RNA sequence: UGCUCGC
């Protein structure tokens, strides 16, 4: 997903430190470790079986 | 020649020369009085219009104006002094036509029944076509070649059009402009007008999972720079600006001035900032890529032919430009010959009386209206076949000349785009009347019953809007623009603002517009797949009168029309009294019109005045139009305006280089109701033939017909061709003249 | 090209002209077609236009009927005098030699 | 979260809760008075002009009107845009020249919008 | 017959899908001889034209399947200890679409220009879960180069040919018997015929180029031949065969297929008059006098 | 729908007037706010309002980078400089937060603080939008900037002692032209140095918390009596539709209302001139019934005449003195001596016969048809006769004047005679 | 597209319907049915169309696109997909034509004169082009085709 | 053709051989046929087939 | 050169 740094607002990249992966931002010292598991899921729309036409 | 000229003189009322300062030449007032003739030495006569047609001049009036100037620091005011000629329209304000009896037209030489509004140069008739074109500071979202959905809007203001576009050439959105060197990311110039945080921009484009799916890569692209402040942006745009070819002056560090200048001034002219403030510049673009956003899933491409978008420019609107034109062209030549003159002649103090040349204002209306081709170099605008010559075929011919309309496709090749006949031109412009050949729907003809709208003050709009709770945007951000029941207001392009419940907004602009508080030529209309309402002001929209229904019932009884029959009252009074009204396209499109007082139903709020008048001008002569073939109608619209006839009552002190006339001239047995209201049966195009439908002696196999000798042997069909001779015995510079 | 207005036109301007009347043929109305075959009726015509012709050729009568009506005809500018076009040798070009 | 109206608002703010709220209301441009000695010409009167006291009564009508009397005309009452971001009531007292105080008043969380009922307006005259 | 040609709509053959350019526009395509034409047509007949079963294995078999087309859920999980995307691929529409795709077809899918991405990288765990961990590449791209996967991993090709972009089962239902065909709207015919169950001595293409490229230059002359005799029928007008067979003969007497635009014709015909006289007339008049080429009056 | 509940009375206090503000933070939302967030300064302008907060933030906290934080501060100071340093300690410890003016008139917005049965509302001096100001980059830019010129002038280790004197450049100051003047004090940077002309104020910041705050939150109240009758905010509706709408600024050219905006008599004369046949009870209704009717009466006696009981506009008023015929050019009065014969052949007799009129007048076709049009339909078999009936009850109401019309005929009557020879 | 395509099937079927009625009901010696049968000038399709009941309106093969929002015509509901709103002209050139069936003729008589003129070009350059490239062969003695060189 | 105003041209030959040709090559009687499908285009039309 | 036409 799409994640903001409460401090200045601008977008948060992933990247590792030095225990663990966090979101970090690149105009601000603020950092954020990950605890638990972080999915996304997008569901893309599955093709259907195209009926045989003629 | 009432309003616009006096606000044309008011805007360059004061012109100066940078030397010798305190000079200045003021001026006051300007008139164009009555059509005269300078044939007289030095003196004017009155001269009508149709001498003017014998004589092979022109009819026009002297446009003068009173100033006051320092000729050595002491004032001096002229209240009279000439500056040029205005051709004048026939049958207007000043022209002689106007105000006049039949037996006083008789008097002066000229049909009661010429509709006028044409200009008569050098002694030929021209019409000043009306020009349909885009409607300006609107966003339209299209197709590239490539298939690339983006979106480009023209920012047109007074002095600057600029058309800016957007581009999702690679997942991301460009923004392109001629007066940048490479297309930049939107997140650049969202950093560089202010807002510097993402999260704020992400809320401005949209809230929605799919949108910022969308503007993810442009947000990871912006990341990828070290764009991150207002002051970087603006350098990195500076950096992408080149020079207008070395202008004159020391830069001297412009770079992010230039960027900034470009950013408030030339990007977006239609929408103002108030001091160096782009909030609404901002909210703009949002919307825009939102729209974007929107548009690159379900294909809801808008389409151009859509007339809600189409503006008409009449002759008016391009007077008033080439006037304007004109007028600065005669400032800067005097303020020209004032520099020349003033600091090195003499003691013998200079003026601009003897130098202000009257032939230059006269001379260049003349040609503009005469060859028809205007090139206006402070709008950069080179148009060509804006006057034509009248047809004067037949009364039919010029009554339908007078209402044509070309397009801004100017035909040159086959877009079959615009050719098309759009549902739009309903009840506006005539679907069977075109041009058969290589113009064909390209050239069109205005509906019986229509109106073209003028410009409005727009403050009242701007006032009831800000008082019926539209919440100003810059007290928001960009989030609420994503909510389902927020709809965005705007007013001829510019965001107005936002609103709640627009239903109660829309419905109480209506009832406000037909108690007459507003305009009742200013149009509202909703769209709720874009969820914006559009508040339309601007002059050249097509409107239509409409009958109001509430409940089911129409609010025109028989006692109005018994009373209207009378004269009781007048359609103005139909007007204020809330029971007919002026719906536009874009109004229109959110209505629901009734064609009959049977098809009525519950949800109804207008109701057809008459069917009958969707058709224009020439194809009201067809009788029973509804029971033939379109084609049939479009070639009978186009052979009745070669149809041959009578003219008018003064056809025979008429001169022209080709006149056809019928000897004996019938009016028809059946004629439409357009007929009666355009005095066709005055003057008539035809004979009527006892015609028996039978295949006789095989002389007729294809579309051929057979004449009957005694017929034409008593005047059937017998016609008369005039043609004119002209020669001219003028004096050279010598001494010696054609004898 | 299913002219049937034209027909109706005719029918209109018979009956107009035998009640001494100026029939409308206005769009998406006008005078319908149960009005001028009652006109037609009443002044002792066909109520359809098609009446009783002998040929004026053989002196036989005609084995269909004629339909017979006034129809407004309008002539046009395209002349043939006007149109009337031929060339001899005559004049060329200075350019090129041709006509 | 479903799209809530003034009515239920000010229904579930009295009757199913005590505690005080903060609200912000957008009024219109012109107040239907007039500035009281104030050197005046039908200018814009605003709630500067006007003292304190009970100037106008909130009245909830049936099938969920929310109406504001003002005098002898009477406004309506909606609910505006959904604002989720912070919004913090302050005030800004400039007690000395030199040295001012901030003052936290509270957390303004919704917005209410005073329209003039045009259509009473125009059905009365 | 072109003016005779109406330019009309409607006219799917059958299919009432597929939107063929047929009439004037098909024929300047053809005359042309351009290398890419518009909506490309290859008919495939089948070896088991009976069977539904084998019609899909084989048009699973020839249509291009993306990723995102059958994985049902993709996402990023970012761990404690590693941060990777994980797909799971929806063997329920696998089965239904009879597609011979695995976790390691899918596997075998990646690593094939995607910024090379390593082996080691793509890892199997379950029977239908592909796991990416990509790595920072050092050309201005870092571990937040995961969403760039999130763009164009589910755009990548696991099955099917590149070039076909869709293929329809198309049946004949004669009396006799009802057969199944494929008709594919891509523009590769030599994939196409040398895919497994696709009766290669039968398959048919709309392109010119692609016949005279993959079956010689009397396969392509044939092709002409019959895609101008159809297009000419599908407007009920008609045309003696040796015209056309002229025409084709004419384009294609040099060897190869050459159209009938400037380019075409300046191959061909070896005239400076005409050259210069049809199209460019000053560039062909100034080649002409800088190679000094007499032209004869044949 | 009446207003069964919630009856809530609406109180106005001035207490706070002009020092209100509403602070919004259009990135911040309402679940987290910064009442834990320790504050320490915020400069203001009381003219031009943009306040600039300036708040500290921790470090020890697991959501902060050191070495980050040691980074950035570097960056933007020096190493040990200090002398004017965006940061005390070498962490980054202060946040800016910048204010954009919304609107420049804030007084159609009030504050509306709730009770219970009571709202009391408060103006606001003031509206700014807080954003996370981005503003120690751009010292560290020219930090940057400074710090290559040194390394410039540090190419060599020894400096030699520069004869770079300052030349007197002391240049002209042009007379400017008023286009770029004009566009000088329209550039950004004018502006912006114009608003740095004002000198700052820094304020302490109390937070929600303090004591203080609810102290003064009380100011927002006013004291005053549950029932009071407010001296202003009586105007009608349509005064206030006045208020807040103020305004701008054939011969049937006039309106309605146009026409009930004109006097009596010129509504009687237009009326007459556009109907020219109408009865006494229709002209009542159209005008009006709160006009009188004798007024009504002596108005239309004026401009009109009494026929067959009902009220036919006078010949004169139809054809003024400098008119003329539009078909045949005849003078006016031809056409009133024309039309008062016609008018006394409909007094004499209600059918009219064309022919008898067309002989007896020795006029054209077409003026006797604009004539009898005016005022007669065809009948057939009988002629033209009189649109409107024979109107008994007005002449039964007012015999005095059908007496007046009456001698006023037989005088009319006693002209054509003298003229027409009849 | 399934419904549109059942739409229009009902259409032509009432269209076909009607016009086998008409083409049973009319009586010999009739000068369209004559013309018609003979086949020198119409069809049984043009007598349907003026006596019986005109056709659906078709434009590039389909019914009336919406050029409004979400409806062809203001006098039609929004979304509304019925046949009388989408085009189908119930009336015949004998009865009369709706205003809104005669803006659809109208439409469709266009867009015919539009293709055509398009048309003419477009072959007009073909035609140039074909018969530059193809002017050139000639049938020789030997009943071989060979070029000019 | 559709004789509805059409206007046409009409040459004569100077030379012999060309009206030879002319009326050999280019007969009427000669071009009963179009050389497109061998199909007859000079044959009855309206009014003769009626 | 422009433009309105004629098929
Ligand atoms: N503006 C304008 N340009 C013309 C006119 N006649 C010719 N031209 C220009 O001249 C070119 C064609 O020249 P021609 O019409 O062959 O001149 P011409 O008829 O041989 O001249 P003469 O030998 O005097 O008869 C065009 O490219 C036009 O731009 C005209 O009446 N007005
Ligand atoms: N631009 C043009 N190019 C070539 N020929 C043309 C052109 N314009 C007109 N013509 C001539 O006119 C003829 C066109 O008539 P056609 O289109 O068949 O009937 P029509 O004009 O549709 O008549 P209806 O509308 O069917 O009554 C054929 C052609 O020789
Ligand atoms: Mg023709
Ligand atoms: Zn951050």
């Amino acid at each position: 997903m799409l994640l903001f740094c409460p401090g200045c607002g601008n977008g948060l990249i992933v990247e590792e430190g030095q225990r663990c992966h966090r979101f970090a931002c690149n105009t601000c010292p603020y950092v954020h470790n990950i605890t638990r598991k972080v999915t996304n899921r997008k569901y893309p729309k599955l093709k259907e079986v195209d009926d045989v036409l003629g | 020649i009432n309003v616009e000229i006096k606000k044309i003189m008011k805007a360059n009322e004061k012109v100066t020369s940078d030397a010798d300062p305190m000079w200045y030449l003021k001026y006051l007032n300007i008139y164009v009085g009555l059509p005269d003739v300078e044939e007289s030495f030095n003196v004017t006569r009155p001269v009508s219009p149709h001498e003017c047609r014998l004589r092979d001049m022109t009819y026009s009036a002297p446009i003068t104006v009173d100033i006051e100037y320092t000729r050595g620091s002491q004032r001096i005011i002229r209240n009279a002094l000439p500056i040029g000629r205005m051709p004048i329209m026939l049958r207007s304000s000043n022209c002689v036509l106007t105000g006049k009896t039949p037996a006083e037209f008789a008097k002066l030489n000229e049909c009661p029944l010429d509709p006028g509004g044409y200009f008569i140069v050098k002694g030929v008739e021209k019409v000043i076509l009306i020009q349909e074109q885009l409607s300006k500071n609107r966003i339209i979202v299209e197709a590239d070649r490539k298939g690339a959905v983006g979106a480009s809007v023209t920012s047109s203001t007074h002095e600057k059009k600029s058309r800016t576009n957007m581009a999702v050439k690679q997942g991301r959105f460009y923004l392109r402009h001629n007066t940048l060197s490479e297309d930049i990311p939107i997140v650049i110039i969202f950093k560089a007008m202010g807002v510097e945080s993402d999260q704020e921009i992400v809320q401005m484009i949209g809230t929605e999972e799919h949108v910022m799916a969308a503007f993810g890569p442009s947000l990871e692209e912006c990341q990828k720079a070290q764009i991150f402040t207002q002051m970087q942006a603006l350098k990195y745009i500076g950096n992408k600006v080149r020079r207008q070819r070395m202008w004159g002056g020391g830069p001297k560090k412009t770079k992010i001035e230039e960027a900034r200048e470009l950013l408030a001034s030339t990007i977006l002219t239609h929408v103002p900032v108030k001091e160096f403030n782009f909030r609404a510049k901002c909210i703009y673009t949002a919307v825009m890529v939102r729209r974007v956003i929107l548009a690159q899933g379900d294909n809801k491409v808008d389409d151009r032919d859509y007339y809600g978008n189409k503006r008409l420019e009449l002759a008016g609107q391009l007077l008033s430009l080439l006037f304007e034109d004109l007028f600065k062209k005669f400032n800067s030549e005097m303020k020209k010959i004032a520099d020349q003159v003033i600091p090195k002649q003499r003691a013998a103090q200079f003026d601009v009386v003897k130098h202000m040349r009257q032939d230059q204002i006269t001379n260049g209306m003349v040609n503009a209206i005469s060859t028809g081709n205007w090139s206006l170099k402070r709008f950069k605008m080179d148009r060509q076949g804006v006057t034509q010559v009248l047809s004067r075929l037949s009364y039919i011919s010029a009554l339908g000349m007078m209402t044509r309309i070309s397009s801004q496709f100017e035909k040159t090749r086959k877009v079959s785009g615009p050719r098309s006949l759009q549902p739009s031109q309903w009840g506006m412009l005539c679907p069977s009347d075109t041009p058969e050949g290589e113009a064909c729907g390209l050239v069109k003809n205005l509906a019986l019953m229509t109106h073209i709208t003028t410009d409005m003050e727009d403050g009242p709009i701007v006032k009831l809007a800000s008082n019926l709770g539209v919440e100003d945007v810059n007290l928001l951000c960009g989030e609420e623009l994503s909510y389902p029941n927020v709809f965005l207001v705007f007013l001829n392009g510019n965001i107005l603002g936002v609103i709640r419940d627009h239903k109660k907004l829309v419905n109480t602009f209506r009832l406000m517009r037909r108690a007459g508080y507003i305009n009742e030529f200013v149009s509202i209309s909703t769209n709720l797949t874009d969820r914006c309402v559009y508040i339309s002001s601007d002059g050249g929209r097509l409107c239509r009168p409409y009958i109001i229904v509430k409940k089911q019932k129409p609010a025109v009884t028989n006692k109005h029309m018994e009373e209207l029959a009378q004269g009781y009252r007048n359609f103005e009074d139909f007007l204020h009294e809330s029971l007919v009204e002026y719906l536009d396209v874009n109004e229109e499109n959110d209505c629901n019109i009734a064609l009959y007082e049977h098809t009525i139903n519950k949800d109804t709020t207008h109701l057809e005045i008459e069917p009958f008048t969707l058709l224009g001008v020439c194809a009201g002569l067809i009788p029973y139009p509804h029971h033939n073939q379109s084609p049939r109608n479009t070639y009978q619209c186009a052979m009745g305006k070669q149809a041959m006839g009578t003219i008018g009552y003064n056809q025979r002190n008429r001169i022209d280089t080709l006149m056809y006339l019928l000897a004996y001239p019938q009016k028809p047995m059946v004629k439409t109701k357009t007929i009666e209201l355009i005095e066709f049966e005055k003057l008539p195009a035809g004979q009527n033939a006892t015609v028996a439908v039978m295949s006789y002696s095989g002389y007729d196999i294809e579309d051929a017909l057979v004449l009957n000798k005694a017929s034409l042997d008593r005047g059937f069909g017998r016609c008369l061709v005039y043609k004119n001779a002209k020669c001219t015995l003028k004096r050279y510079t010598n001494q010696t003249f054609d004898k | 090209r299913m002219t049937v207005g034209k027909l109706i036109e005719l029918l209109a301007g018979k009956a107009g002209v035998l009640d001494g009347r100026f029939h409308y043929g206005t769009a998406f109305g006008g005078s319908k077609v149960k009005d001028v075959c009652e006109d037609l009726v009443r002044h002792g015509y066909n109520y359809l236009g098609k009446d009783y012709v002998t040929s004026g050729i053989t002196g036989e009568p005609l084995e269909a009927y004629i339909y017979f009506g006034p129809v407004y005809y309008q002539k046009l500018k395209h002349m043939v005098l006007d149109k009337m076009h031929a060339r001899a040798r005559g004049p060329r070009a200075v350019l090129t030699r041709q006509p | 979260l479903p799209k809530d109206v003034s009515v239920a608002e000010l229904l579930r703010e009295l009757s199913l809760t005590k505690e005080e709220e903060l609200l912000f209301l957008q009024l219109p441009d012109t107040l239907p008075g007039q500035p009281p000695t104030q050197d005046i010409a039908e200018n814009a009167c605003t709630l500067a002009d006007l003292t304190e006291g009970q100037v106008g009564k909130l009245l909830i009508r049936k099938s969920g009107r929310v109406q504001l009397l003002l005098g002898k005309v009477t406004l309506d009452v909606t609910m505006g845009t959904a604002c989720s971001f912070l919004q913090e009531l302050v005030s800004v007292g400039l007690g000395d020249s030199r040295t001012g105080e901030m003052t936290v008043l509270g957390h303004v969380k919704h917005k209410l919008v005073c329209s003039p009922d045009f259509e009473s307006l125009l059905d009365h005259k | 017959p072109g003016t005779q040609m109406t330019l009309k709509t409607f006219h799917f053959a059958g299919v009432a899908s597929m939107n063929i350019t047929l009439g004037v526009p098909r024929i300047k395509e053809i005359i042309n001889a351009s290398k890419a034409i518009s909506t490309p047509i290859i008919t495939a007949q089948l070896d088991k034209d009976d069977d539904a079963d084998y019609a899909r294995l084989v048009k699973g078999r020839i249509e291009k399947t993306l990723l995102g087309e059958i994985s049902e859920y993709i996402e990023e999980v970012f761990l404690p200890d590693d941060c990777f995307i994980l797909v799971k691929l929806s063997l329920e529409r696998i089965r239904l679409l009879r597609l011979e795709v695995n976790a390691e077809t899918v596997r075998y899918s990646i690593c094939t220009s995607k910024l090379r991405v390593k082996p080691g990288d793509v890892a199997v765990h379950g029977e239908a879960v592909v796991c990416v961990t990509p790595r920072e590449n050092s050309k201005s791209s870092m571990y937040y180069v995961l969403q760039f996967l999130k763009e164009d991993l589910p755009k990548v090709v696991v099955q099917g040919i590149p070039e076909v972009s869709r293929a329809v089962i198309h049946i004949d239902e004669q009396s006799g018997k009802e057969k199944y065909k494929l008709l594919v709207e891509g523009d590769n015919l030599r994939a196409v015929m040398a895919t497994h169950g696709v009766k290669g001595t039968r398959t048919t293409s709309n392109n010119t180029y692609e016949v005279e490229k993959t079956l010689g230059i009397e396969a392509a002359r044939t092709t002409i031949i019959n895609e101008i005799q159809y297009t000419m029928v599908n407007h009920g007008m008609s045309i003696d065969r040796r015209h056309v067979m002229l025409l084709s003969d004419l384009m294609t007497y040099k060897g190869e297929v050459l159209g009938i635009t400037r380019f075409g014709l300046a191959k061909m015909k070896e005239s400076v008059l005409m050259l210069a006289s049809f199209e460019k007339t000053a560039d062909h008049l100034f080649d002409a006098a800088y190679f000094g080429q007499k032209d004869s009056v044949c | 729908d009446d207003p069964v509940v919630q009856e809530i009375d609406v109180y106005l206090a001035k207490s706070l007037a002009e020092k209100l503000y509403l602070f919004q933070y259009p990135v911040r939302p309402a679940s987290m706010t910064y009442d834990d967030i320790p504050h320490l300064s915020a400069k203001i302008k009381p003219k031009q309002q943009k306040v600039e907060l300036e708040m500290a933030i921790d470090t020890l906290n697991p959501n902060y980078c050191r070495s980050k934080g040691e980074q950035i501060a570097l960056n933007v100071d020096g190493a040990c400089a200090d002398e004017t340093s965006t940061y005390s300690s070498k962490l980054m410890d202060k946040q800016t937060f910048c204010s954009s003016q919304t609107t420049s008139n804030t007084s159609r917005y009030a504050a509306a603080l709730y009770r219970q049965g009571e709202l009391h509302l408060t103006p606001l001096h003031g509206i700014l939008q807080l954003r996370p100001s981005f503003s120690y980059l751009d010292k560290a830019d020219a930090k940057h900037r400074e710090r290559e010129a040194a390394n410039e002038a540090g190419d060599s280790s020894q400096d030699e002692a520069e004869d770079d004197v300052k030349q007197i450049t002391v240049r002209f100051s042009r007379p400017e032209s008023e286009q770029a003047r004009q566009r000088r004090v329209q550039s950004y940077e004018f502006l912006q140095k114009k608003h740095a002309e004002e000198p700052w104020v820094h304020l302490h910041y109390y937070g929600l918390r303090d004591s203080r705050s609810e102290h003064e939150r009380q100011y927002l109240l006013c004291p005053g009596s549950s029932g009071v009758e407010n001296t202003e905010l009586v105007k009608s509706p349509s005064e206030y539709l006045m208020m807040l709408m103020p305004p701008s600024q054939p011969s049937n050219v006039l309106s309605m209302a146009q026409l009930r905006t004109l006097p009596l008599a010129d509504q009687i004369k237009i009326l007459m001139k556009n109907v020219k046949v109408m009865p006494f009870a229709n002209l009542m209704s159209l005008l009006g019934p709160s006009i009188d009717s004798v007024a009504v009466l002596r108005g239309i006696q004026k401009v009109a005449m009494l026929v067959q009981g009902n009220w036919v506009v006078k010949s004169d008023i139809l054809y003024p003195k400098d008119s003329s015929s539009p078909h045949s050019g005849v003078p006016a009065e031809v056409l009133c001596r024309g039309r008062d014969f016609v008018m006394w052949k409909f007094t004499q007799s209600r059918w009219v016969v064309r022919k008898e009129v067309a002989t007896v007048t020795k006029l054209c076709a077409e003026d006797v048809k604009d004539f009898l049009e005016h005022m007669a339909v065809v009948r057939i078999n009988k002629g033209w006769e009189f649109i409107l009936p024979y109107d008994g009850e007005f002449i039964k109401k007012h015999p005095d004047v059908v007496q007046r019309q009456h001698m006023l005929w037989t005088g009319i009557q006693a002209k054509l005679e003298k003229v027409y020879n009849l | 597209e399934t419904l549109e395509a059942l739409i229009l099937k009902e259409l032509s079927v009432i269209r076909d319907h009607a016009g086998s009625a008409c083409l049973r009901e009319l009586d010999k010696s009739n000068s369209p049915l004559t013309m018609a049968l003979c086949g020198s000038k119409g069809s049984f399709i043009n007598i349907s169309q003026m006596i019986a009941c005109v056709g659906q309106q078709a434009i590039s093969g389909s019914r009336v696109p919406d050029g409004f929002e979400n409806r062809s015509l203001p006098h039609f509901e929004k979304h509304s997909k019925l046949p009388a709103a989408k085009g189908f002209v119930a009336n015949s050139f004998y009865s009369g034509l709706t205003p809104t069936e005669f803006f659809f003729h109208t439409m469709a008589g266009r867009e015919g004169l539009v293709d055509t003129a398009v048309k003419t070009a477009e072959t007009g350059y073909m035609q140039r082009r074909l018969v530059k490239s193809l002017e050139d062969l000639c049938s020789q003695y030997d009943l071989t085709v060979r070029s000019s060189t | 053709a559709d004789f509805d105003g059409d206007e046409m041209n009409l040459h004569l030959p100077q030379t012999e051989e060309a009206k030879a040709e002319a009326l050999v090559l280019m007969g009427t009687k000669a071009n009963l046929v179009t050389p497109r499908n061998g199909e007859p285009l000079i044959a009855a039309i309206q009014d003769f087939l009626t």
